């Protein structure tokens, strides 16, 4: 039925008994580069089962006060097994994804989470200096980031944070959040479903790019209807994020990249 | 101006054929492609060399002269036709030894009052007369030579779109020579040193003649100056014998050099 599914990729399987169908972004399933759209001339590496499998990133907790969370792809998976290895050993890389967000509660809980997949999800910074966010802050990895309820300008001139300041109702980029529904999405309304499943093809203005310099997709999760339970002002339910890269192919092998951190 | 070949997929090799090894002493360049030294994938090539054709490389109007006339002998000026008065077009032409093409000349004319608060003049008309080598050159801005009964003239009205005319291949040889390793005279044994001496690399003393420019209106005591910028574009181009481009500053009409003889910067041998 629309509600029961099983996803198998490599050596990993995911089962769900409360789905609300699955979304295939823009109606496009991920695919490899065709010869007619090929650019780099060298033989690509395609790890296949070693990289195209389900990786579970860290679990976040939803509370009445949560504003939202965000992650960047392939960034969030840079340290994930052999996918991360191939990402750092190659100059160029390409991949699609199957994003599976998990969140179960009970029949006496309420709340709705909007799960959006955004191509080129550029976020707003914290200073008066334009495009000032530094690489280390823009790429948090598997832990991702969070949305805020208001904009707060960083004034420390001696030691600028050079970080993002994504305000939730402004979708972290100066647009109204209610219009974010034009992007592939699903809603995890506690009275209806457990999860959200989105299949994302590779989207870019090029056939292949640098995975370290460029993040193709952004995953934004916003509480559309806040978490509430029985009478417990105190309520916490975890949100686990499991993502699997698809049709990975890398070009331009050399020595490994070791990016600067923190 | 066409397509480039596709990249064919290439796998591993273990053979007695070694395209990587060669011997440049022969004077030939090794025609290798990526698949000769690495494993390649099949790529359908869609890039073309449409913009690097000899025609597209020269298909631009380049400035070759700025003729100036002061409508208050300066009432008229004469410019000896050449492409060596400027450096940009000259350097591009000199990638080749010989050339053959037609020419398109566009004239951009500007004028202005020298005085911010003095004088006035009615709209000016200019006459650009071509004086082929041999024809009488004007001595005054208004002598008989300006009747142009045979010389081609162009009358330009100030403010009108730039004037433009086409000239056929006018060389007396089968192609224009960008380089001429010789003289116009051979000094003979016995003659005075003053005799038989000529410039090295020069052909005719007057190759293509010159342009005589003047303002046709009667000059008013007002101080005015006009400038005619000449733009030339080679069209229907054919070129022969490539040469390395000019690396140091030009020093005259010849290949002479003097000043910027150290064009390259310093860089460590093992510095990326
Ligand atoms: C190798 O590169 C070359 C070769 C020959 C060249 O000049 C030959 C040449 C001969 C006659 C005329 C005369 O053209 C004109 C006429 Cl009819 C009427 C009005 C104005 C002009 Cl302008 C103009 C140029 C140049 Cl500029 C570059």
């Amino acid at each position: 039925s629309v509600r029961v599914m099983q996803l198998t990729l490599g050596n990993s399987t995911i089962t769900t008994q409360e789905a609300a169908n699955s979304v295939v972004a823009y109606g496009r399933w991920p695919e490899y580069i065709k010869d007619s759209e090929a650019n780099p001339v060298d033989q690509p590496t395609e790890p296949d089962v070693a990289a195209c499998r389900f990786y579970t990133l860290d679990t976040v907790t939803w509370r009445k006060e949560s504003r939202g969370w965000w992650w960047k792809l392939p960034d969030a998976l840079k340290d994930m097994g052999l996918f991360g290895q191939n990402m750092f050993y190659h100059y160029l890389g390409r991949a699609g994804y199957t994003v599976h967000v998990q969140c179960n509660a009970s029949k006496f809980h309420q709340g709705a989470l909007g799960v959006f997949a955004v191509p080129e999800m550029c976020l707003a910074g914290d200073s008066t200096t334009h495009m000032f966010t530094k690489y280390e802050n823009a790429n948090p990895g598997e832990k991702g980031g969070e949305f805020k309820g208001s904009f707060t300008l960083d004034t420390n001139a001696t030691n600028p944070a050079r970080n993002f300041c994504p305000v939730d109702y402004l979708f972290g980029s100066g647009v109204l959040a209610g219009n974010a529904f034009v992007y592939p999405h699903q809603i995890i309304n506690l009275r209806t479903n457990n999860c959200a499943t989105l299949v994302l093809p590779y989207v870019n203005s090029l056939s292949i790019d640098s995975m370290t310099k460029h993040n193709n997709w952004g995953i934004a999760i916003l509480p559309l209807a806040p978490l509430d339970f029985a009478t417990e002002s105190s309520t916490e339910i975890p949100i686990t994020l499991t993502i699997a890269p698809m049709c990975c192919e890398f070009n331009g092998l050399r020595n490994i990249t070791v990016p600067r951190t923190q | 101006a066409n397509n480039l070949p596709d990249t064919q997929s290439s796998g591993p090799a273990h053979s007695k054929e070694t395209p990587a090894l060669t011997a440049v002493e022969t004077g030939a360049t090794n025609p290798l492609v990526p698949s000769d030294t690495v494993q390649t994938r099949h790529v359908i090539q869609k890039r073309t060399r449409s913009e690097s054709t000899v025609e597209s490389f020269f298909a631009r109007g380049a400035c070759v002269a700025i003729i100036e006339v002061d409508n208050d002998s300066k009432l008229f000026s004469v410019w000896k036709i050449t492409y060596k008065d400027t450096v940009q077009l000259r350097r591009k032409l000199e990638f080749f030894t010989y050339s053959r093409f037609d020419m398109e000349f566009t004239f951009v004319v500007t004028s202005n009052y020298t005085d911010a608060n003095n004088g006035h003049a009615l709209n000016q008309v200019y006459q650009i007369m071509y004086i082929p080598p041999g024809a009488p050159i004007p001595g005054k801005w208004n002598d008989y030579t300006w009747q142009t009964s045979s010389n081609p003239s162009v009358f330009y009205t100030y403010g009108a779109p730039p004037a433009r005319i086409s000239v056929p291949y006018v060389g007396i040889a089968n192609a224009y020579s960008h380089f001429y390793d010789g003289f116009a005279k051979v000094p003979l044994a016995g003659q005075a040193s003053t005799e038989g001496d000529s410039l090295y690399g020069a052909a005719s003393l007057n190759d293509f003649g010159s342009l005589a420019v003047r303002v046709v209106n009667d000059h008013n005591p007002t101080k005015l100056t006009s400038k005619i910028r000449v733009y030339m574009k080679p069209k229907h181009v054919r070129v022969w014998c490539p040469r390395p481009p000019r690396a140091v500053p030009y020093y005259g009409p010849g290949v002479d050099y003097k000043d910027g003889l150290a064009p390259l910067p310093g860089k460590g041998l093992t510095t990326y």
